[PDB]
C-alpha cells in the first residue's frame, strides 16, 4: 500500500498532464466543471453574460480606488466606472477579434470527455457561437460595470 | 568496516610530464597543429573526467588539488600576515584606531607612485586598506609585529606542509576509492573534529588570550605595557583581577556551576560602546557552544562501532506518498559523483558567505570597525560577490553532473527522476512569478519615475504619497527589539542595532544605529527577489535541461559544454547549460550589484555618519526615503550624487581608484566584442591576417584559428564581469575612502 | 483502450493523442428559464461580429471624441486648465532666452 | 524491409509516471509518431522527452511528438542494447507512414535498392553564380 | 522545407547518416568512388538544417551541403 | 617659437604650475617630523620635481597656454628648429627594436620551419638557438635590405593560400 497519489492522466505516462492533486481533487473538479466556461450544452451568448458580468465587475475596483481623480470625491465612482466600461469594450474587441482569427477553419477531432461519451461539438469552438460569446461577455461587461457603479452610489459601508 | 585504504607509489616523481604540456587528454597529446590546442589545453587542465574514467585517480586528483589551493591560500595569508608585519601602521593604529586609517601596502617611488602613499595617519604612508585586518589583528590579541612575523613564518611553514602534503598524498601515498567513499567517518571527522576543534581551540584562544587584552584594550591602557598573552596563559594572578571567576580555577566547569562564569563568558546583545565590535565575552561563549554543537552532531553517523546512523538508511527511509520513492539512491549518486557533491557544497557555501556578509554588515564583530566604514562595505560587497559566485559555479556543476554522472539505472521514480519529469511545469510557474515579480517591481518603479517626470508627485509609491509598507519586515523588527523582554529575557539588549532605540558611536563617528524601512526598501528588496528568482529560474532551466528537452532530445550525447546543434530548429545556439550558465552569470552581476548599491545607498543615507550634539547627522541628506522610489532618483542621488571623488580623485592619494574604474570601464567595454559577434568573421579576418604573414614569410607553424564559440563567450562573459566588479570596487572604495 | 498496458488503437484515436476535458459537463439551460430570454434577445442584435465590431467601434470613437471635447475640463484633468505664471524665461547659464 | 510491417495496437508500453516533457495538441491537430520495438527482457532506458522508464518484456510502443525524439530514443537503444527499433509516424485522419527505413537495413548500408536523389555530379563550388540563375527561381544548388 | 545537395566529392564513410538524428541521408551505391557508395537524401522534407552532416563530413569542400529556408512546421523543430 | 608656443623656459604658467606642484608637495611635508622615513621619501619625490622641471626646459622644449610641454612632430620643422629628440629621433629608435623583434621572429620562425613537427617547436622553445638569434640581430635592417632584393624575404603567391571569392 504505497498510496501512489501522483499518477499520469487516464494511467497514461505519455502526454502533458499527470494526474495531481490540484487537479484530481473533487472540490476543485467540481468548481472548475461549474464554471460557465465550461458548461457546454449551454449555449455560448448565456456564458459570455456571467463571464463579463464578473469580470467587469472585478475590473471597476482597481480603476476607482488608484485612478487619477480618487482624490476627488463623487467624481472617482464615475471615472472609474467609465474607463472600467472602456476598458470591456477594448477586451470585447480583442475577443471578436480572436473570434475571427481562431475560428475561419473548421476543427475536425473532438475533446473526449473522461470514458467517452462525448458531444459532437461545442457551440463555443465555432465562428457564430464565439461571436455570440463575445456579444454575451460586452453585454455582460456594461451590466457590471452598471452595477458597480450604482452600488458605489447607494451603500451602508465604504464605497 | 572503516579503514585507511592507500595505494604506495602510483605515480613516479618526474617532470616527464612537465616536458610535454599536453599529457592529461589523449586528444591533446598529439601536438599543437592549430592555435585552439592551447585553449583547449588550458581549459581541460583540471577536468578530470575526460583525463581517466577511473574514479580513483579523480579522487586523488582532486585531493591534491584541494591540498594545492590550501597551500596557495596559506601562503597568501602568510604574505598578509608579512605586509601587517614589515610595511604597516599596525603599533600606530593601536594606540588609535579612531583617527588613524589602516594602511599595510607600501609602493615603490618608482614611477609617480610616491602620490598613493597616502597620509593614513601616525607617521606612516601607505596605501590605506580595505579588508580589515587590523580589526581581526585587534579581535585576536595582536599588539607588536613580532606575533605577525611569527604568524607569517608560521603559515609559510604550513604552506610548505600542505604542498609537501600533497606531493605525498598523490604521488608517494596515494588513498583508494573506498578510503574517499567513507562518507560517515568523513562527515564525522569534518563535523567533530574540523569545525568542533576549530571552534573549540578558538574558544580557549579567546578566553585565555583574546579576552584579557582586549579588556586592556579599551581601559586606555597603552599596548606597550599590556603583559604578553602568555603571561596571562601561565598566570592565575593577572588573569584573576580582569576576570574574578578565573580565581575559581576550573572549578565551576566540572561541579556544574557555569553561572559563576558570568563575567567572560557572557550573553549580551548589542556592542561594545568603547570599541563599536561586539563583546568578546560573547564571542567566547558563542564559540564555545559552536563547538559543543558540533562535538555533538558529529558522533551521529556510524561508521565503526555498530552504534550511529547510516546515511543510505535515513535517506531510504524518508517516504513520502507525493514524491513515489523517497531519496531512494541519493546515497548512491552522493557517494560517486564529484559533481554533485561539488553542486551542494558550492551552493552552500555561496549562501553561507551571502550569510556571513549579511551578518557582519548587521552585527560587527570586531573592534572599531563598525566606525570603520571602508572595511565593512568591502567586507560586505566581497563576500556578497563571493558568495553569488559559488552558488554560480554549484549550478554549473550541477550541470555537468546532469550531462556527465547522471545514469537512468539507479533512479527510477525518486525525487531527482519527478523533478527531471515535472521540469516544464517548474520552469512555467518560475516564469510566471518572474514575470509577476518583475512587472510590479520594476514598472513600480517606471510609474514612479512617470509620475514624477509628470509633475504629480502625489500619484507616486512613495511615503508622501500612497505607500506600501513592508509590515512583515517592521513586525519581525519591532519582535527581535522586544525579544530580550519577554521571550529572550536573559538578553541584556537587543542582538543587533538594526531595530535597536540606541545609536552607538566611536570617535564622534556613528558606528550603528537603528534602520528605518518604508516603500522605497520595500521595492528594492521585491526587486532583489525578482532578481534572484530570475537567475535561479535561468541556473535550474540549464541544469534541467542538459540532459534532454523538446528541441533537442540528445543533448546528453553532445556533452555539457558545446557551443550549439547548429542553426537547425531555426537555430539552437546556446543551447547547452553551460550558455545557460554563462547568461546567469551576468544575472549575478546585475543581482549582486543592485544589492550593494542598496547597501552603499541605505547605510550611507541612513545608518552611517558622524554624530554631532544636536542630533545625528549622517553621511548622505537622508534622501533615502525620497530618492529610491525613482530610476533617475536613484541614478542622480547615488551614481552621480556620489562618484565626485573618483573623478577629482587625481593629483592625491586615491588617484589609483580612478585609474582602475577607467581600466575596469575598458574592460566591461571590451568584452562586448567576444559577446555581440562570432567566429567565422574573426576567422576570416584571421585568413587575412594569415595571408599577410604568409606573402613575407613569418607563417607559424601553428595555424593562427579564431577563439571558439563557447571560448568566445567565456571571455566576453570574463572580461565583462571583471569589469563591472573593478568598476564597481573602484567607486566604492573612493567613495568610502574619501569621505568615510 | 488502456486495458492492460495499451495506450493506442487507432480506431479511437481520440483518446489516443491525449485529447481529453478534464473539466467538461452538458448540463444545459442551469440558469432558469425566464431569465435568458432577458440577455438572449440582448445578444441577438449584436450576436454577429459585423454587429459587435461595428458597436465597439461606435462606442469607441464616439467616447473617445466626447473625451478632450466633453470629456476634459469637466474633471478638470490638468491639461486644458492652463497656467498661472512658470516658464518663460529658459537657461540657468546666462543668455536667458525668452 | 522483406516485408513492411505495420503496428499493431494490441502491444504494451512500458511502465512510467506522468512526465510533463510529452504529447502536445499538435498530437491532436497535427500528426505524431509512434515507435515499437521487441524486448528480450525487463531493461531500464531514458525516454527522450522524460525520465527513465522500465520496458516490458517482448513488444513495446512509444509515442513521440517528433522525428527527432524517435530517432533519438532508436539510437539510444542501439548503442546501449543493440536493440534495432523503428518509428513510424501517425497522421491526424490515422493514416499510417514508415520512415525508419523502407528498405530495413538502415542507411548505413545501401542494399542496392534506393535511387540517388537530389545528387549532383559536379563538384562543390563549380555551382554557377546567382546572377546567371537571377529571376529564374532556381538556386544554384538547385540545378 | 530546407533543400540538402550531395556533390560528387563523396567517397561513403556512411558517417554522415549516424549524425543526422532525423533519417533526412541514406546512402545508395555509386561508381565514382572506392567505397562504391554515395549519401542521398530522400526525406529532405523531414530536415531542420541543424548541420551535423557537415559536421561529420570530412572533405575539403564538404560532398553534403544543407541550404536554410523555406521553413515548416517539421523543419522548425516544434512539437506544438 | 613655432605654432604660437612660447619655450618652457620663458612660460609663465609653466613657472605656475611648478609652484602650484612645489606647494602641495609642501602641504604634505607639514605633517611629519624631518628626521623620518616619510619625510626623506617626499623630498626625494620634491628633489625628483625640480629636477624635472629643470630639464625639461632649456632643452628646447616649447608650451601654450597651458603651461603643459609640447611637441613637435613635423620632421624638418624638428630640424631646423632644435626638436629633433622629441619624435624624430625616437622614431628610427623605436623602428630599431621594432625590426629588431620582427627579424629574430622571422628567423626562428624559417629555423624552426626546416624541422620535424614544426608545431612543437612554437610551444617548446629551444633556449641555445633563440638567444643565439636574439644576439645575432642587431644589423636587422642589412639582412632586411638584403633578403629584400632576392626574393628570400617574400614568396609568389603560387604557394601562398589565397581566397577563393
Ligand atoms: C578530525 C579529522 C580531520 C580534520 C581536521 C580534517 C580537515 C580537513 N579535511 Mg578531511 N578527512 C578526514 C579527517 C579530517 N579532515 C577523514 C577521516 C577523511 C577520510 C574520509 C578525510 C577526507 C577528506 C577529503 C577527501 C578532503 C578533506 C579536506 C579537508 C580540509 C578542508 C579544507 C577546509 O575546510 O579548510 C580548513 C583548512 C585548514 C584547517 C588548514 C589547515 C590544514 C591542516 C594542516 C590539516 C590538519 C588536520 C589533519 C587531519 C591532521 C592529521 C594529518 C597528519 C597526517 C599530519 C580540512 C583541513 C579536503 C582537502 O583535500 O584538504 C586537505 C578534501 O577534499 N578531507
Ligand atoms: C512552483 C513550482 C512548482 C510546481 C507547480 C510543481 C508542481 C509539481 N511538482 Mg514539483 N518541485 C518544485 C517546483 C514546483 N513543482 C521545485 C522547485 C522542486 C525542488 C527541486 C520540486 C520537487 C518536486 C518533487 C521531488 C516532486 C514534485 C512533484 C510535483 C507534482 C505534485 C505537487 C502536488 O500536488 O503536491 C501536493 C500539493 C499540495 C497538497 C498543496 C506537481 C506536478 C512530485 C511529482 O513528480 O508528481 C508525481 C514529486 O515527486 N516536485
Ligand atoms: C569549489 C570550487 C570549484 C571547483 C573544485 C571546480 C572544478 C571544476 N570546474 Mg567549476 N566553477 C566554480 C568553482 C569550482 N570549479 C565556480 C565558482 C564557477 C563560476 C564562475 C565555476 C564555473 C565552471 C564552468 C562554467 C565550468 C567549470 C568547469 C570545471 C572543471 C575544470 C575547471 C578548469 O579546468 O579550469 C581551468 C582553469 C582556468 C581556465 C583558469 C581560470 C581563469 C578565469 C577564466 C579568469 C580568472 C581571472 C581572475 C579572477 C582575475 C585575474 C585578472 C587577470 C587580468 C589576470 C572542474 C571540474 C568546466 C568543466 O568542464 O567542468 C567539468 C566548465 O565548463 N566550472
Ligand atoms: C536592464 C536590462 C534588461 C531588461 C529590462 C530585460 C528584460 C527581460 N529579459 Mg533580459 N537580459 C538582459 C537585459 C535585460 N533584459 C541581458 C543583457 C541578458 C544577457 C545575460 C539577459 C538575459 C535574460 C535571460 C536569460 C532571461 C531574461 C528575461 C527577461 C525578461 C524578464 C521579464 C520580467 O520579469 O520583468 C518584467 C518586464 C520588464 C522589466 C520589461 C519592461 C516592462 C516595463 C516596466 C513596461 C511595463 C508595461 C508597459 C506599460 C507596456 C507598454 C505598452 C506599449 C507597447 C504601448 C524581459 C523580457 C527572462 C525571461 O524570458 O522571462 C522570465 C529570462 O529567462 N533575460
Ligand atoms: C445602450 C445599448 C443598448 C442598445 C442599443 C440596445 C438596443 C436593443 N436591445 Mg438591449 N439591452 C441593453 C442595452 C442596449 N440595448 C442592456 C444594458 C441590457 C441589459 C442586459 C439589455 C437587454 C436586452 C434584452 C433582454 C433585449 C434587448 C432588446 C433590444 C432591442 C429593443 C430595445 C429594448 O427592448 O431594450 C431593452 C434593441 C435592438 C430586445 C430585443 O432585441 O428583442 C428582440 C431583448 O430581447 N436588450
Ligand atoms: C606627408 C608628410 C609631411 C607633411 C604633411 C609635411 C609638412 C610640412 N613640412 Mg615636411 N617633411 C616630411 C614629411 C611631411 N612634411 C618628410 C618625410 C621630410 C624629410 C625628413 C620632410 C622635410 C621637411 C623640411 C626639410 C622642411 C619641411 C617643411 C614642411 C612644412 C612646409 C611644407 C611646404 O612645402 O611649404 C609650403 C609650401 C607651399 C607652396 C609643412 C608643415 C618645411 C618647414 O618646416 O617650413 C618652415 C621645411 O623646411 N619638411
Ligand atoms: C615576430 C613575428 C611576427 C612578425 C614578423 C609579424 C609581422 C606582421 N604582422 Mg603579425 N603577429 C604576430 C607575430 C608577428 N607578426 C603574433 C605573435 C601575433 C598575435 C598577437 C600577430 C598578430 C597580427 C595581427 C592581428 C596583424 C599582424 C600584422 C602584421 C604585419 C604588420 C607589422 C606589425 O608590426 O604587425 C603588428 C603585430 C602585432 C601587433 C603583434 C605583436 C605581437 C608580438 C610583438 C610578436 C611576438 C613574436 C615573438 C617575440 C617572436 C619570437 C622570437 C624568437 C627569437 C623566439 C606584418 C606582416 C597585421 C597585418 O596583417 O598587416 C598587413 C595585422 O593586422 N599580426
Ligand atoms: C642564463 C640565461 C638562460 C640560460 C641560457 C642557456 C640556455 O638556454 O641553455 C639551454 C638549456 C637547455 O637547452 C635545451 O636543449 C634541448 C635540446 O636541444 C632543447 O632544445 C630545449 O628546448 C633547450 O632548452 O636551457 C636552459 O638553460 C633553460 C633556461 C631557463 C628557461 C629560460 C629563462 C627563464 C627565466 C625565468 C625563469 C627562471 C628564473
Ligand atoms: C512554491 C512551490 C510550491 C511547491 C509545491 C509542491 C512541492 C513538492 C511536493 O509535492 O512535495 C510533496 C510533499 C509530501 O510528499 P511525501 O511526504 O511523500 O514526500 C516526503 C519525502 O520526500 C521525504 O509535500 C510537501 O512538500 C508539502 C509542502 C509543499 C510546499
Ligand atoms: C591560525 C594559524 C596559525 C597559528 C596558531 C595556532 C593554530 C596555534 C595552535 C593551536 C592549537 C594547538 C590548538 C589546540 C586545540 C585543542 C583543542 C580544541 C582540544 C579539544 C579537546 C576536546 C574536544 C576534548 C578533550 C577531552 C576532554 C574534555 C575530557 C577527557 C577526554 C578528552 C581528552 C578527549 C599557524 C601559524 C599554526 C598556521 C597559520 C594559521
Ligand atoms: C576579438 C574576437 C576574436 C579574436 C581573438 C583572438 C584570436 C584571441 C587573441 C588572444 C591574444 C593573442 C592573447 C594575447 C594578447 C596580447 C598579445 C598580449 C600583449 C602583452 C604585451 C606585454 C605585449 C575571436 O576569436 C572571437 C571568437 C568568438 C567570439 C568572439 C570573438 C572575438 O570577439
Ligand atoms: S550562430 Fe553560432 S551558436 Fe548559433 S546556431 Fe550558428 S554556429 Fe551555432
Amino acid at each position: 500500500k504505497p498510496q501512489q497519489v501522483i499518477q499520469p492522466i487516464n494511467g497514461d505516462p505519455f502526454v502533458g498532464m499527470l494526474e495531481t492533486p490540484v487537479t484530481s481533487a473533487p472540490i476543485v473538479a467540481n468548481y472548475l466543471s461549474n464554471l460557465p466556461a465550461y458548461r457546454t450544452g449551454v449555449a455560448p451568448n448565456l456564458r459570455g453574460v456571467e463571464i463579463g458580468l464578473a469580470h467587469g465587475f472585478l475590473l471597476a475596483g482597481p480603476f476607482i480606488k488608484l485612478g487619477p481623480l480618487r482624490d476627488v470625491p463623487g467624481t472617482a465612482e464615475v471615472v472609474g466606472c467609465m474607463s472600467a466600461a472602456g476598458l470591456v469594450l477594448i477586451l470585447a474587441l480583442c475577443l471578436s477579434l480572436y473570434g475571427n482569427a481562431a475560428f475561419q477553419n473548421q476543427p475536425s477531432m473532438g475533446k473526449k470527455t473522461l470514458s467517452g461519451r462525448p458531444l459532437p461539438q461545442d457551440p463555443l469552438m465555432s465562428e457564430e457561437g464565439w461571436a455570440k460569446f463575445a456579444a454575451g461577455f460586452t453585454v455582460g461587461g456594461l451590466s457590471g460595470v452598471a452595477w458597480a457603479y450604482i452600488l458605489t452610489q447607494i451603500l451602508p459601508y465604504y464605497s | 568496516k572503516v579503514k585507511i585504504a592507500v595505494d604506495r607509489n602510483p605515480v613516479e616523481t618526474n617532470f616527464e610530464k612537465w616536458a610535454k604540456p599536453g599529457h592529461f587528454s589523449r586528444a591533446l597529446a598529439k601536438g599543437p597543429n592549430t592555435t585552439t590546442w592551447i585553449w583547449n589545453l588550458h581549459a581541460d587542465a583540471h577536468d578530470f573526467d575526460n583525463h581517466t574514467s577511473d574514479l580513483e585517480e579523480i579522487s586523488r586528483k582532486v585531493f591534491s588539488a584541494h591540498f594545492g589551493q590550501l597551500g596557495i591560500i596559506l601562503i597568501w595569508l602568510s604574505g598578509m600576515y608579512f605586509h601587517g608585519a614589515r610595511f604597516s601602521n599596525y603599533e600606530g593604529w593601536l594606540s588609535d584606531p579612531t583617527h588613524i586609517k589602516p594602511s599595510a601596502q607600501v609602493v615603490w617611488p618608482i614611477v609617480g607612485q610616491e602620490i598613493l602613499n597616502g597620509d593614513v595617519g601616525g607617521g606612516f604612508q601607505g596605501i590605506q586598506i580595505t579588508s580589515g585586518f587590523f580589526q581581526l589583528w585587534r579581535a585576536s590579541g595582536i599588539t607588536s609585529e613580532l606575533q605577525l612575523y611569527s604568524t607569517a613564518i608560521g603559515g609559510l611553514v604550513l604552506a610548505a606542509a600542505c604542498f609537501f602534503a600533497g606531493w605525498f598524498h598523490y604521488h608517494k601515498a596515494a588513498p583508494k576509492l573506498e578510503w574517499f567513499q567513507n562518507v560517515e567517518s568523513m562527515l564525522n571527522h569534518h563535523l567533530a573534529g574540523l569545525l568542533g576543534l576549530g571552534s573549540l581551540a578558538w574558544a580557549g584562544h579567546q578566553i585565555h588570550v583574546s579576552l584579557p587584552v582586549n579588556k586592556l584594550l579599551d581601559a586606555g591602557v597603552d599596548p606597550k605595557e599590556i603583559p604578553l598573552p602568555h603571561e596571562f596563559l601561565l598566570n592565575q594572578s593577572i588573569i584573576a583581577d580582569l576576570y574574578p571567576s578565573f580565581s575559581k580555577g576550573l572549578a565551576p566547569f566540572f561541579t556544574l556551576n557555569w553561572a559563576e562564569y558570568s563575567d567572560f563568558l557572557t550573553f549580551k546583545g548589542g556592542l561594545n560602546p568603547v570599541t563599536g565590535g561586539l563583546w568578546l565575552s560573547d564571542t567566547a561563549h558563542h564559540h564555545l557552544a559552536i563547538a559543543v554543537l558540533f562535538l555533538v552532531a558529529g558522533h551521529q553517523y556510524r561508521t565503526n562501532w555498530g552504534i550511529g546512523h547510516s546515511i543510505k538508511d535515513i535517506l531510504e527511509s524518508h517516504k513520502g506518498p507525493f514524491t513515489g520513492n523517497g531519496h531512494a539512491g541519493l546515497y548512491e549518486i552522493l557517494t560517486t559523483s564529484w559533481h554533485a557533491q561539488l553542486a551542494i557544497n558550492l551552493a552552500l557555501f555561496g549562501s553561507l558567505s551571502i550569510i556571513v556578509a549579511h551578518h557582519m554588515y548587521a552585527m560587527p564583530p570586531y573592534p572599531y570597525l563598525a566606525t570603520d566604514y571602508g572595511t565593512q562595505l568591502s567586507l560586505f560587497t566581497h563576500h556578497m560577490w563571493i558568495g553569488g559566485f559559488c552558488v554560480v559555479g554549484a549550478g554549473a556543476h550541477a550541470a555537468i553532473f546532469m550531462v556527465r554522472d547522471y545514469d537512468p539505472t539507479n533512479n527510477y521514480n525518486n525525487l531527482l527522476d519527478r523533478v527531471i519529469r515535472h521540469r516544464d511545469a517548474i520552469i512555467s510557474h518560475l516564469n510566471w512569478v518572474s514575470i509577476f515579480l518583475g512587472f510590479h517591481s520594476f514598472g513600480l518603479y517606471i510609474h514612479n519615475d512617470t509620475m514624477s517626470a509628470l509633475g504629480r508627485p502625489q500619484d507616486m509609491f512613495s511615503d508622501t504619497a500612497i505607500q506600501l509598507q513592508p509590515v512583515f519586515a517592521q513586525w519581525i523588527q519591532n519582535t527581535h527589539f522586544t525579544a530580550p523582554q519577554l521571550t529572550a529575557p536573559n538578553a541584556l539588549a537587543a542582538t543587533s542595532l538594526t531595530w535597536g532605540g540606541d545609536v552607538v558611536a566611536v570617535g564622534g563617528k556613528v558606528a550603528m544605529m537603528p534602520i528605518a524601512l518604508g516603500t522605497s526598501d520595500f521595492l528594492v528588496h521585491h526587486i532583489h527577489a525578482f532578481t534572484i528568482h530570475v537567475t535561479v529560474l535561468i541556473l535550474l532551466k540549464g541544469v534541467l535541461f542538459a540532459r534532454s528537452s523538446r528541441l533537442i532530445p540528445d543533448k546528453a550525447n553532445l556533452g555539457f559544454r558545446f557551443p550549439c546543434d547548429g542553426p537547425g530548429r531555426g537555430g539552437t545556439c546556446q543551447v547547452s547549460a553551460w550558455d545557460h550558465v554563462f547568461l546567469g552569470l551576468f544575472w549575478m552581476y546585475n543581482s549582486l550589484s543592485i544589492v550593494i548599491f542598496h547597501f552603499s545607498w541605505k547605510m550611507q543615507s541612513d545608518v552611517w555618519g558622524t554624530v554631532t550634539d544636536s542630533g545625528v547627522s549622517h553621511i548622505t541628506g537622508g534622501n533615502f526615503a525620497q530618492s529610491a522610489n525613482t530610476i533617475n532618483g536613484w541614478l542622480r542621488d547615488f551614481l552621480w550624487a556620489q562618484s565626485s571623488q573618483v573623478i577629482q580623485s587625481y593629483g592625491s592619494a586615491l588617484s589609483a581608484y580612478g585609474l582602475m574604474f577607467l581600466g575596469a570601464h575598458f574592460v566591461w567595454a571590451f568584452s562586448l566584442m567576444f559577446l555581440f559577434s562570432g567566429r567565422g568573421y574573426w576567422q576570416e579576418l584571421i585568413e587575412s591576417i594569415v595571408w599577410a604573414h604568409n606573402k613575407l614569410r613569418v607563417a607559424p607553424s601553428i595555424q593562427p584559428r579564431a577563439l571558439s564559440i563557447t571560448q568566445g563567450r567565456a571571455v566576453g562573459v570574463a572580461h565583462y564581469l571583471l569589469g563591472g566588479i573593478a568598476t564597481t570596487w573602484s567607486f566604492f572604495l573612493a567613495r568610502i575612502i574619501a569621505v568615510g | 483502450y488502456g486495458e492492460q498496458s495499451k495506450y493506442f488503437d487507432l480506431q479511437d484515436l481520440e483518446n489516443t493523442t491525449g485529447a481529453w476535458d478534464l473539466y467538461g459537463v452538458d448540463e444545459k439551460k442551469r440558469y432558469p428559464g425566464l431569465q435568458e430570454e432577458f440577455f438572449q434577445r440582448a445578444t441577438d442584435a449584436v450576436s454577429r461580429r459585423e454587429a459587435l465590431n461595428g458597436f465597439v467601434a461606435l462606442t469607441g470613437v464616439a467616447s473617445i471624441a466626447l473625451f478632450g471635447l466633453k470629456g476634459a475640463s469637466t474633471l478638470e484633468l490638468p491639461i486644458t486648465k492652463g497656467p498661472r505664471m512658470e516658464k518663460t524665461e529658459n537657461g540657468k547659464g546666462g543668455i536667458l532666452r525668452s | 524491409p522483406w516485408k513492411q510491417p505495420e503496428l499493431d495496437p494490441d502491444t504494451p508500453s512500458p511502465i512510467f509516471g506522468g512526465s510533463t516533457g510529452g504529447l502536445l495538441r499538435k498530437a491532436q491537430v497535427e500528426e505524431f509518431y509512434v515507435t515499437t520495438w521487441e524486448s528480450p527482457k525487463e531493461q531500464i532506458f531514458e525516454m527522450p522527452t522524460g525520465g527513465a522508464a522500465i520496458m516490458r518484456k517482448g513488444p513495446n510502443l512509444l509515442k513521440l511528438a517528433r522525428k527527432e525524439h524517435c530517432l533519438a530514443l532508436t539510437t539510444q537503444l542501439r548503442t546501449k542494447f543493440r536493440m534495432s527499433p523503428c518509428f513510424y509516424r501517425v497522421y491526424a485522419d490515422g493514416k499510417v507512414e514508415y520512415l525508419h527505413p523502407k528498405d530495413g537495413v538502415y542507411p548505413e548500408k545501401v542494399n542496392a535498392g534506393r535511387v540517388g536523389v537530389n545528387q549532383n555530379m559536379r563538384s562543390i563550388g563549380k555551382n554557377v553564380d546567382p546572377i546567371k540563375v537571377k529571376f529564374t527561381g532556381s538556386e544554384p544548388f538547385e540545378i | 522545407a530546407h533543400v540538402v545537395k550531395i556533390y560528387d566529392t563523396c567517397i561513403g564513410c556512411t558517417q554522415c547518416v549516424r549524425a543526422c538524428p532525423l533519417d533526412v541521408l541514406e546512402m545508395v551505391p555509386w561508381d565514382g568512388c572506392k567505397a562504391a557508395q554515395m549519401a542521398s537524401s530522400p526525406r529532405t522534407e523531414d530536415c531542420v538544417g541543424c548541420k551535423r552532416c557537415e559536421t561529420a563530413c570530412p572533405t575539403d569542400f564538404l560532398s553534403v551541403r544543407v541550404y536554410l529556408g523555406n521553413e515548416s512546421t517539421r523543419s522548425l523543430g516544434l512539437a506544438y | 617659437d613655432i605654432a604660437g608656443l612660447t619655450p618652457c623656459s620663458e612660460s609663465k604658467a609653466y613657472n605656475k604650475l611648478e609652484r602650484k606642484e612645489l606647494k602641495v608637495l609642501d602641504k604634505r611635508l607639514k605633517k611629519y617630523e624631518p628626521g623620518s622615513a616619510p619625510y626623506l621619501a617626499l623630498q626625494a619625490t620634491k628633489e625628483r620635481t625640480e629636477n624635472r622641471f629643470k630639464t625639461y626646459a632649456k632643452q628646447g622644449l616649447l608650451c601654450g597656454n597651458d603651461g603643459l610641454p609640447h611637441l613637435i612632430s613635423d620632421p624638418g620643422l624638428a630640424l631646423r628648429f632644435n626638436h629633433a629628440g622629441e619624435v624624430f629621433i625616437p622614431t628610427f629608435g623605436f623602428l630599431y627594436v621594432a625590426g629588431y623583434i620582427g627579424h629574430v621572429g622571422r628567423q626562428y620562425i624559417i629555423l624552426s620551419k626546416e624541422d620535424a613537427k614544426p608545431t612543437d617547436k612554437e610551444i617548446i622553445l629551444d633556449v641555445p638557438l633563440a638567444l643565439k638569434l636574439a644576439f645575432q640581430g642587431w644589423a636587422w635592417p642589412l639582412a632586411s635590405i638584403q633578403e629584400l632584393r632576392n626574393g628570400s624575404l617574400l614568396e609568389k603567391d603560387e604557394n601562398i593560400t589565397v581566397s577563393p571569392r
